[PDB]
């Protein structure tokens, strides 16, 4: 029994141990009860505005599409607190574990970019935070790592698995699964068990919103599409949650490639896996043929899941979201022509979204198409990993 | 079936049930089946197998340890299921209860997964990450194809779930010793005489208690509270992570601990 | 001869060689016309608000000032493009270069912020950017010296005299002198030759206009201080500018102690100094007997640089501003306590202003003020710094 | 005074000037007073002479170095003048011009280092920051001390300029061969005739060009354009720097240098 519905068609749900059942619920009527509270809204509003920075701007890039019919802007989550997206929700996530009593704070990330905003929201609300790293990405993201201990986190390498972002995301659940009564698991994407795939996705929707409003002021119209890189779901569902209604605007999702979907080694589970059940979700998976988890690479370790939230597996099957891939070279490139071209150093998440758009117009130059893509957030810390491969291939 | 033909006999006998739990195929097949044989021959009165699985959640880091043996000698659940029918063969009237991931149950159809189990002679099945919530379909293949499904009661189980658990579980109730993962070393020490005396008030099947039990006093404790029995894994599979080398000891240490487990079981 | 007048009392003026002073002529007198333009301000508006992210969030800190009547905000600079304040003044000088028909950027940097921001407006608006760096704050800086490069701006290390910021702002008015004929002179700060200081002043005012409108909205009355630091001048006399004529605002500036006053490592030449003729002004200078230059210290790159703007020297002799000087482990104390208590990594420039505030409350804990801090930069680029002297100092 | 009796014995010659420049105490004192004098004994008609200081805006690497060595051997300003004042005792007709950076003639009051200047017999000072905008109290205190003030005339000169620094300056006029810093590699090879018209027109102090001349043929094309001179610094420093460690061959070569360039000087 669910206030809310915990399906989004065939997928989603809360597929969890019996004994993190109440705790789904609580955290459920809690989301209830605080989106109908003005008080509640009100904080959120203003930890949004006067902390972390909203309204983030909408940049048009008048030299990457430059002797095309291509207008592209990007909508500049990069210029958030903390440098992403993800700070958006962790606010209203800390909020709802204050409402409920929750004194502690569980998180997973991959990069970092999820661990740094969960350490900032516990360091300003007065939680104690715990964040689950693989140990690859801990010992490829120092900088991170020192980031969320100097904001007072407790950071936990992870060696199990593939070491990445899922193997995190086991720890994480099997630590909340004996620490609910004092912790809240502050889960970084819009997948896992029901509530959380709709907790996210109404605590990011202020993206599309703002990009709806700006749109309009600067175009008079619609977009034709926007555009978003899916790992777990959340940055793509808060830009496309407010379009989802405008039938005209396309709605387009970029998973990993990595080194190409031929290869196996990619992050791309929507379109190139198959439905599965685990991470608490009923939801497309990299699986092996005897239902085995598979794990995912991708350049980008916030893009390294292999699975995907159920809202996007249920837009892709009724045909209202399309989903596409980028390959590691493909978003490489996307990230030096953004820094050349518009002084701009995007995620590498983010440049798989950049990518696609310059494809569309790349493919297409005399299409008349407006474009927004969800620049959701910056890649300071990326450089190294940008560094190495141009190291190694020889370019630097 | 199996279940109420044990729980009749130890009843009778004043006895409650000491069931290990092993995962197939840890540290190989023959030796995963040799101690298998050992747990029975000394005084296993049912069997909690485990199917490995790549990402267990509900598990410490001692049954990931195990599921990482068993992948390393190549473990698939087809070949599981064979070593279950072998074990079927040899010994016809032993409770054999398979703890699954949900993933392994629906991956190729649920209905296909029990019908398996069926045809190997299983007799329960418990999926860790399917909560009642979401039991529907598993329940139901089960029921159509003669195996009981396993739910879970946990120590914060209310009314409510301690109704829907009495309804639609057969053969036994998992009765949770404490929050969090497997794990020998973490102990639950929260009563449950409250949740036992209600499930038996709702007509459950006969509990048995699971989690952190790894000593006999334990095993002790949870039948003099009312339970039909107490599970232990993750202190059998210690005896098998520290006698990798030593095939022999590892099966000679087996017996002596489930002997003794077996012994604080008897009233 | 001259349109604006070149000093600030005593300080200030045109000591560049006869060579640059057609340069300096024509800057201003672009300046002069481009202050007039509505098309020149509507464009820099349109950079700064949908480019560069203005304007920036007035945060107030409700837990580093718990138990005292001191109310603390923060003007966010950190949260604009780039992660600093020096994107303000550069877009608007990128689009002076661009009137005077400059086709080239040369711009000094000391722990690469000026250079990044300097590489990034240059990399939209289509400028060849070179930035002369100190080759110690290039060996300890790599990050932002492959952030420039990532954004097309070729690095120059200088390895003379202390190879920091000063042996920079030396090579890039050397390189001047021989290019003024397709280059312009991109200075970091409110200091050098006229216009200058004017200029930059200008360009960074809207630091203390919207200051003043946030606070006028939060609290109803102006600060009782405003408090930046002071390297070369430029964020201060931004935050500064709009207050001058609101007698009852403080206006406090922060040099660096560097090791302490008393052991000669600082960069403090304002109140610790004498007045001398260099790097193109009359300003306090840190000098020998003799009147040769002596070199400054700093645990921040940012504020090693041993003179300062020549309004901030006019403003201190009048008594309008006060000015103070905070040590490197004042400031490092003032870095962990906003990282801990309220989320934000500040720069290790604008510590030192956080330092003094947090002075201000300690010292005299029942005294009712209300302060601004100038929170001119994220402190991401700082944390390899703080993370060695941290190990060093065996508390990590 | 010394300059307008040497530009009208240079003039009864139909000869230009040749103006060398060195780092005063470069590499020490000693050696810098033995290459002065070979300086003058080789042919020199005035000299040009720099006082070490740390942050020369206005010069390129080879004097940025010579300030280096002569810092390195300790030399300070107080030494220079002391320097000064023997080198006047020993050649009491040549022109002796200082260039400065303002911060060294500022320091400790403008009158006070002008008096100096006087004291030990120098006739002029450049000082290289100091545009004609800002020159007034560096002029009226070197006019108090009978120092020339020495003005730059750069090839972007307008008209305004021209008229200014043939009013203000005295003792010779410094015509910039090209923009940027000193350096002997970077020649200026713009014409120059049209400004060196002008300051005759406007009767300024006989012109000596300086910046980039580093052969005798570039001396040659000076006088021949009509300045009354030329001035080499850089070439002359590293003939310096390149025998540090052969003291001796250093002045022969700085001897044979000077020698070709004031040859060239000779109509
Ligand atoms: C700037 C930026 N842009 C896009 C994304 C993609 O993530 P989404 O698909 O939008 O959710 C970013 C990723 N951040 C995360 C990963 C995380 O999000 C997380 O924290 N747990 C989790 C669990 C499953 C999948 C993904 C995630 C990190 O910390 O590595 C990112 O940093
Ligand atoms: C976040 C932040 N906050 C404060 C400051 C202090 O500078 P101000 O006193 O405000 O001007 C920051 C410094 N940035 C500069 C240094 C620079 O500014 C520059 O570029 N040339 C220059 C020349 C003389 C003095 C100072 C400077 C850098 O790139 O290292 C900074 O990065
Ligand atoms: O490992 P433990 O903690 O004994 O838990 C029992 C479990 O492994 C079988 O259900
Ligand atoms: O060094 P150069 O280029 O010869 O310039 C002359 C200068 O050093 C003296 O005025
Ligand atoms: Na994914
Ligand atoms: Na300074």
């Amino acid at each position: 029994t669910t206030l809310l519905n915990p399906y989004f068609g065939e997928f989603g749900g809360m597929y969890v141990p019996q004994i993190l059942m109440p705790a789904l619920n609580q955290l459920e009527e809690a989301f209830v009860s605080a989106q109908k509270d003005p008080e509640f809204q009100a904080q959120f509003a203003d930890l949004l505005k006067n902390y972390a920075g909203r309204p983030t701007a909408l940049t048009k890039c008048q030299n990457i599409t430059a002797g095309t019919r291509t207008t592209l802007y990007l909508k500049r989550e990069d210029l958030l607190h903390g440098g992403a997206h993800k700070t958006n929700q962790v606010l209203g996530q800390a909020l709802l574990a204050k409402r409920m009593g929750k004194s502690e704070i569980i998180a997973e990330t991959g990069a970092g970019q999820h661990g740094v905003a969960s350490a900032l929201a516990s360091a300003l609300l007065g939680l104690k935070c715990r964040i689950y790293m693989g140990a690859k990405d801990v010992e490829r993201q120092s900088p991170n790592v020192f980031r969320m201990r100097l904001m007072g986190a407790e950071v936990i390498p992870v060696h199990s698995g593939s070491a990445t972002l899922k193997d995190a995301c086991n720890e994480a659940l099997r630590d909340w699964s004996g620490s609910y009564e004092t912790a809240h698991y502050m889960l970084g994407t819009a997948a896992g068990p029901h509530p959380y795939p709709t907790i996210v996705r109404e605590f990011q929707r202020m993206i599309g919103e703002e990009t709806k409003a700006q749109i309009l002021d600067k175009e008079g119209r619609l977009p034709d599409a926007v555009i978003a890189c899916v790992g777990g779901g959340s940055n793509a569902i808060g830009m496309f949650a407010d379009f989802i209604n405008d039938t005209s605007v396309g709605l387009i999702g970029v998973e990993p490639g990595g080194h190409g979907i031929e290869t196996g080694e990619h992050g791309a589970p929507l379109k190139h896996g198959r439905v599965g059940i685990y991470f608490g979700m009923k939801a497309p998976m990299m699986q092996t043929a005897d239902g085995q988890i598979e794990e995912s690479y991708s350049i980008s370790a916030g893009l390294d899941f292999p699975s995907v939230g159920p809202q996007h597996a249920y837009l892709n099957s009724i045909g209202r979201a399309d989903y596409v891939s980028i390959t590691d070279d493909e978003a490489l490139e996307a990230f030096k022509t953004l820094c050349r071209h518009e002084g701009i150093i995007p995620a590498l998440e983010s440049s798989h979204a950049l990518a696609h758009a310059l494809k569309m117009m790349r493919e297409q130059p005399e299409k008349e198409q407006l474009l927004v893509v969800n620049l959701s957030g910056r890649g300071d810390k990326d450089i190294f990993t940008v560094h190495d491969i141009l190291k190694a291939r020889g370019e630097i | 079936e199996r279940y109420e033909n044990l729980f009749a006999q130890l009843n009778d006998r004043r006895e409650g049930a000491f069931v290990p739990f092993v995962t197939l195929g840890d540290p190989g097949i023959e030796q995963s089946l040799k101690i298998i044989d050992t747990l029975i021959d000394a005084g296993a009165d049912a069997l909690e197998l485990g199917v490995p699985f790549s990402d267990p959640l509900a598990d410490g880091p001692t049954i990931q340890n195990a599921n990482l043996r068993a992948f390393a000698a190549g473990v698939t659940p087809a070949q599981c299921f064979e070593m279950l029918a072998l074990i079927r063969e040899k010994h016809p009237t032993i409770p054999i209860g398979l703890l699954m991931y949900a993933n392994l149950v629906f991956n190729n159809g649920i209905d296909a997964f029990y019908a398996r189990c069926e045809q190997v002679g299983v007799d329960s099945v418990l999926v860790a990450d399917v909560p009642v919530e979401e039991s529907a379909p598993f329940r139901q293949a089960a029921l159509r194809h003669n195996i009981a499904p396993i739910f879970i009661c946990p120590p914060n189980a209310d009314d409510d779930l301690l109704r829907q658990v009495a309804s639609y579980g057969r053969g036994y109730t998992y009765l949770l010793s404490r929050s969090g993962v497997t794990g020998a070393e973490n102990r639950g020490a929260l009563p449950l005489h409250h949740l036992i005396e209600k499930l038996k008030e709702y007509h459950a099947a006969p509990a048995l208690q699971g989690f952190g039990i790894s000593s006999p006093e334990q095993v002790s404790a949870a039948v003099r509270a009312g339970a039909a029995g107490a599970i232990s894994g993750s202190a059998i599979v210690k005896i098998i992570e520290k006698n990798l080398a030593s095939p022999k000891q590892m099966l000679a240490e087996l017996r002596s601990f489930v002997s003794a487990m077996k012994a604080a079981s008897r009233a």
